[PDB]
């Protein structure tokens, strides 16, 4: 009955902070992968022109 | 400007008649329109043809000879009597009020100038690979080569040109210098003289895109 509020506080901190961190890490990873994909396309096109 | 022989050949009809002679391309349409008889036959029958054999170089008038029948010097017209040629005998209908013969009235009946030679350029669009052979006069500035190529790409103005100038590296080409000044030589005479087909190697012009918006 006395340890309940401490548990509630610490658990809330852990849950919200972990969830926010995972969402933001995933979101940046997706965007940077998209940019790398476009850069890969551009590099392949460069190689084709050099070959010709 | 200039015209390849095939380009002159495209206009062969009493409605649009073009003739090339002595290096000049002439649009004789208004002649045939204003003189429609047996006089217009010998050049209607040679519409779009090369008419230099009619004339001689030293003077711009047609060739002359001593007529065998009358022994009086007059134009040699084996094809027939074209417009502005007097009848052999004294007639009562051939007026001489008109000013100048059509082979002398350049200002009113000459458009452009016939190309003495033509060459094959192989244009290659590097972005979207599309090879294309084409024939252009061998003495023409790259601006009008671009104008010829504008029928292949309607957006060729934005594109940038490049040629394998000399080792050999793909370098930029100035627009106001002809294909010979820019370092793209012509070797078809050497090809022929050495028994190499004139379609074995063709000079190549790369056409890159220049991003715009």
């Amino acid at each position: 009955f006395e340890v309940e509020p401490i548990l509630e506080v610490l658990v809330g901190k852990v849950l919200e902070q972990g969830l926010m961190e995972v969402l933001e890490e995933e979101e940046l990873a997706a965007m940077r992968a998209h940019q790398e994909h476009f850069e890969q396309i551009r590099n392949a096109e460069l190689v084709a022109t050099q070959r010709m | 400007r200039y015209y390849t022989p095939y380009e002159v050949a495209m206009h062969n009809t009493p409605d649009d008649c073009w003739v090339s002679f002595l290096g000049g391309v002439y649009n004789l349409t208004d002649l045939i329109k204003a003189n429609q008889g047996a006089l217009a036959a010998p050049l209607i029958a040679a519409a779009g043809q090369d008419l230099t054999h009619w004339f001689d170089p030293t003077t711009k008038d047609p060739k002359r000879h001593i007529c065998p029948a009358t022994h009086i010097e007059r134009f040699y017209t084996p094809m027939g009597r074209f417009i502005h040629v007097p009848p052999p005998e004294p007639m009562c209908n051939w007026d001489t009020s008109f000013g100048l013969p059509w082979w002398r009235d350049a200002k009113k009946y000459q458009i452009g100038l016939l190309s003495a030679r033509t060459r094959v350029i192989r244009v290659r669009n590097v972005l979207t690979d599309q090879e294309d052979q084409i024939e252009v006069p061998c003495e023409e500035k790259l601006v009008e080569i671009r104008e010829r190529y504008l029928e292949l790409n309607a957006h060729a103005k934005s594109y940038t040109w490049k040629a394998l100038v000399r080792t050999h590296v793909f370098q930029e080409l100035d627009l106001n210098l002809t294909l010979e000044e820019n370092g793209v030589p012509d070797e078809t005479p050497v090809f022929e003289d050495h028994h190499v087909p004139t379609d074995y190697f063709i000079p190549v012009l790369h056409v890159y895109w220049n991003d715009d918006l």
